[PDB]
RNA sequence: GCUAAACCUAGCCCCAAACCCCCACCUUACUACCAAACCUUAGCCAAACCAUUUACCAAAAUAAAGUAUAGGCGAUA
RNA sequence: CCGAGCCUGGUGAUAGCUGGUUGUCCAAGAUAGAAUCUUAGUUCAACUUUAAAUUUGCCCACAGAACCAAAUCCCCUU
RNA sequence: UUAAUUUAUUAAUGCAAACAGUAACCUGCAUUAAAAAUUUCGGUUGGGGCGACCUCGGAGCAGAACCCAACCUCCGAGCAGUACAUGCUAAGACUUCACCAGUCAAAGCGAACCUCAAUUGAUCCA
């Protein structure tokens, strides 16, 4: 995404009210894009046995693509929620 | 001469005066409610109060947000609260040089999304911001039930969310038969956003749909007075033999 | 405005003095202003013309006029030039003599 | 004993009673307390008055 | 110099005088001198002092300037450590 | 100041005198919009005080 | 003595109060009857030129205050 | 009525440029200069006006003003 | 237009961004082009143009306080030396006919015991 800052300093307006703006107002100036950072990486539970990147009943960390790619449309692992660690971790103590 | 009433609250007299007063109740709460998103483009301050440079003196400090600028195919898809910044800018990064209008645009996928609830894969035209909600909400589902109306910021964002509300209202047969167990596993885990479904029907709508749908309920084809009459001279009747 | 308390020995420190009672047997009078104060106050109109006003004076301000003539006369060496108002009751003099004309009301005991 | 004024015994427009001012400033007191009921041409005459005032007032004249 | 403010109605401060001379309360401005601190290399002692003091201004100069400051500029002010708190006020000025 | 407002009974000094006192007796005129922070004490005319 | 000249109410202005409105007619309107809305105002203008900038208009009393603040740090805001 | 139509709006555009600016009667009142994208203008000065404070102003001859004409400057007195 | 400022728009690159992999199209940031787009085109001048000048100083016009024009007559400067008290302060004055700027200076503290014909430039910024 892309985020912008203003060049002018808007005025204060009240407790309640909405600010005044004008065309020096709407001057801007990027200051970050967000596409092009280094890329971050989500947690994922595998719920299958797949290749040793992960193996069943392991949260591992995955490459944003090919997570949200492969391993969460053919449902082969799930979102890290409290929920199913709760769930998984009760799953391991059971086996 | 003036006007009795300000012309920005016109609107208001309307919606206290037409067939949108005879709106439901929490449909027009949320019309009159109104809130502010969620940054997006800008960078929120983080404190009320900041000291400024230039002078050791905490000054107030508010944020304002960018006006951004929404098309007919973001109401189309879903874009997470992010759209077109029409703005100027400087030529150099240089106040002292040229200002010329600049318009910065998301970058567009065509994902194919599965919702739990409804059971169905929808291809959509998101951004990298809604798949990162997504991941940080924990599936579509979750998104859109938990997102507010303008964080989600989508005609067919809200479309989305009252079909799974009303999923959910009404604990439809979703799938089918033969897997209830699962089924009542799916409403389970979204047990938690559960409203009455005279809510669920009315979230989402616009005014011009809510109005629509409201004289749709209202039509009533009349009723011939032959009836009404024929019914007060019974009435009358078996009052007098009653008498 | 309280009027002020009885002090043991007048003039009392920083110089304030009540009025003289019973009053003195004079053509005029002059009262003391809201603040219990002798109402001589300095007064300037350009850069240059300085007075001074009375301002609050009944009776006979042309009495008034010429006792503050006869006093001031060695005090300038002239006649000092005044302006008399009747009607609002005040006489200007052309010149600084506020301390002065002060002590000398506070003397007759107004 | 003060618990009125002769200023609210004055019956008068909203934006001038109590106040008295000049052209320009009765200009911009009349569009920032009624102006929001005001008929529509009736805003965009005050506006271009208040816009006009602006440049004779602080640019015309002797005494600059 | 904004007579009539289109805001308020009510007239404003050069803040151009604000930033460069000193008002003392008796009607007297006070600058610096124009060259102060350039090519003091090349100038000699003498004119180097003239140039480092305060200096005040004419009649015509103060009036002015304030003309071209409100009111605000022109009260009394008691601050706590001051250095010219003595010279806010004229002394023995006969004429 | 102090002793002209004691002398003429417009500050009591047989209870604490405070910037109260001396609003309410009208010696000393604060503004704290204007950025008065208070009043000081002045040597002014402590030869008979 | 011609041409004229004279007239006063038709209405209007600013406020206050109070929120207001049978037929035919989008085809060539006023014609009985056939297979799609949503995107920064710009510029004149001030800067005694003009090129960053240039009041308000896009609901907000009095004062704080034309203050903090901004600004070819200048006009101005 | 085209070297960029016409209409409405901004708009009472802007005009250091031209033109005009309406009762009576008295009074005082005239051409140093400096800067300026400035000489068709403006700002400062000088002058002019008003009101104020105060005490000296103007005119003079004697003395006095440099070495390499006509006259000026200064003022004690009138 | 081979004037100043810009590439916001288009184009063709590069870099990321979003896919397929194996032991193209859209978006963001840069560049060079195109089309443009905005804007301006000093002054004196015996009409305007051409040519020359534009700040400062010495001389003459301007003979004896001060001043005094020129597209009038002539001559020069945009620094150079010596040490680096070429410190610091402060009565009183001069002033290029305004302001800005410029100049002298007793006394005092600290010390060794400036030459100069102009010899230069404000404010904001940096
Ligand atoms: N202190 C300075 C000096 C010059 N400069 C820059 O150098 C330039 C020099 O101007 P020209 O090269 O003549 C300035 O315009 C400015 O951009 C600066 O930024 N800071
Ligand atoms: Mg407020
Ligand atoms: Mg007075
Ligand atoms: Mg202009
Ligand atoms: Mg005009
Ligand atoms: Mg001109
Ligand atoms: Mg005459
Ligand atoms: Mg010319
Ligand atoms: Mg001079």
């Amino acid at each position: 995404t892309v985020i912008v800052e203003r060049w002018w300093k808007v005025p204060l307006a009240g407790e309640g009210r909405k600010p005044r703006l004008h065309r020096r107002h709407r001057v801007y100036k990027l200051v970050e894009d967000t596409k092009h950072r280094p890329k971050e990486n989500l947690e994922l539970i595998l719920t299958q046995s797949v290749e040793n990147v992960g193996v069943r009943g392991d949260l591992v960390s995955v490459k944003k693509s090919l997570g949200r790619n492969r391993l969460l449309p053919q449902g082969l692992a799930v979102y890290a929620s409290p929920e199913n660690k709760k769930l998984f971790e009760e799953e391991k103590l059971l086996r | 001469p003036l006007h009795k009433y300000p012309v920005w609250l016109w609107k208001r007299l309307q919606l206290r005066e037409g067939i949108c007063s005879r709106l439901p109740g929490h449909y027009l709460r949320s019309l009159e409610e109104e809130r502010t998103p969620t940054p997006v483009h800008y960078r929120p301050h983080g404190a009320k109060f900041k000291i400024n440079p230039k002078n050791g003196q905490r000054e107030r400090v508010e944020d304002v947000p960018i006006p951004i600028y929404f098309p007919p195919e973001s109401q189309r898809g879903l874009w997470g609260g992010e759209g077109w910044i029409l703005g100027q800018i400087y030529a150099n990064n240089d106040k002292l040089s040229k200002r010329l209008k600049k318009v910065w645009k998301p970058q567009l996928f065509e994902r194919e999304f599965y919702s739990e609830i409804l059971d169905k894969k929808f291809t959509v035209t998101v951004t990298m911001r809604t798949l990162d909600l997504i991941d940080e909400a924990y599936g579509l589902d979750f998104y859109i039930l938990k997102a507010s109306g303008e964080d989600l910021c989508s005609k067919f964002g809200m479309d989305l969310k009252r079909g799974m509300l009303l999923r959910l209202a009404r604990q439809d047969p979703q799938l089918h038969p033969e897997d209830p167990e699962r089924r009542a596993a799916i409403y389970d885990k979204y047990k938690e956003f559960a409203i009455p479904e005279e809510e669920a029907e009315w979230v989402g709508l616009t005014l011009e749909e809510a109005i629509e749908k409201q004289r749709l309920l209202e039509e009533k084809d009349p009723v011939p007075l032959f009836k009404i009459y024929v019914a007060e001279l019974i009435q009358q009747l078996q009052q007098q033999a009653l008498s | 405005i309280p009027d002020p308390p009885k002090h043991e020995h007048y003039p009392t420190p920083s110089g304030w003095q009540p009025p003289r009672d019973p009053p003195p047997n004079l053509p005029y009078f002059v009262r003391r202003s809201r603040m219990h104060n002798i109402p001589v106050y300095k007064d300037i109109t350009h850069g240059n013309r300085q007075m001074t006003v009375i301002r609050k004076v009944e009776g006979d301000i042309w009495a008034l006029q010429k006792d503050v003539e006869d006093f001031l006369s060695p005090l300038l060496g002239k006649t000092p030039v005044t302006q008399v108002n009747e009607v609002t009751g005040t006489l200007r003099i052309k010149g600084y003599f506020d301390q002065e004309l002060k002590a000398w009301l506070l003397e007759k005991g107004f | 004993n003060f618990e009125k004024h002769p200023k609210e015994l004055i019956r008068g427009p909203i934006w001038l009673r109590g106040w008295k001012g000049n052209e320009l400033q009765r200009c911009i007191r009349k569009r920032k307390m009624v102006g929001s009921r005001m008929f529509a041409d009736d805003l965009h005459n005050l506006n271009k008055r208040i816009r006009y005032l602006y440049k004779h007032f602080n640019r015309h004249g002797k005494f600059r | 110099l904004t007579y009539f403010s289109a805001r308020k109605g009510k007239r404003k401060t050069v803040k151009a005088v604000i930033d460069r001379f000193l008002r003392l309360h008796c009607g007297l401005w006070v600058r610096r001198k124009a060259g102060y601190k350039k090519k003091l290399w090349k100038k000699t002692p003498a004119r180097k002092k003239r140039l480092r003091e305060f200096v005040f201004c004419n009649k015509t100069q103060s009036k002015l300037l304030d003309k071209m400051t409100t009111s605000f500029w022109k009260r009394r002010n008691w601050y706590v450590d001051d250095p010219y708190q003595k010279y806010h006020d004229r002394t023995n000025l006969k004429v | 100041r102090l002793q002209y407002l004691i002398d003429l009974g417009r500050v009591d000094p047989s209870q604490p005198i405070d910037l109260t006192q001396l609003v309410n007796g009208r010696g000393v005129t604060i503004q704290p919009l204007k950025r008065d922070y208070g009043v000081q004490l002045v040597e002014e005319g402590a030869d008979t005080f």
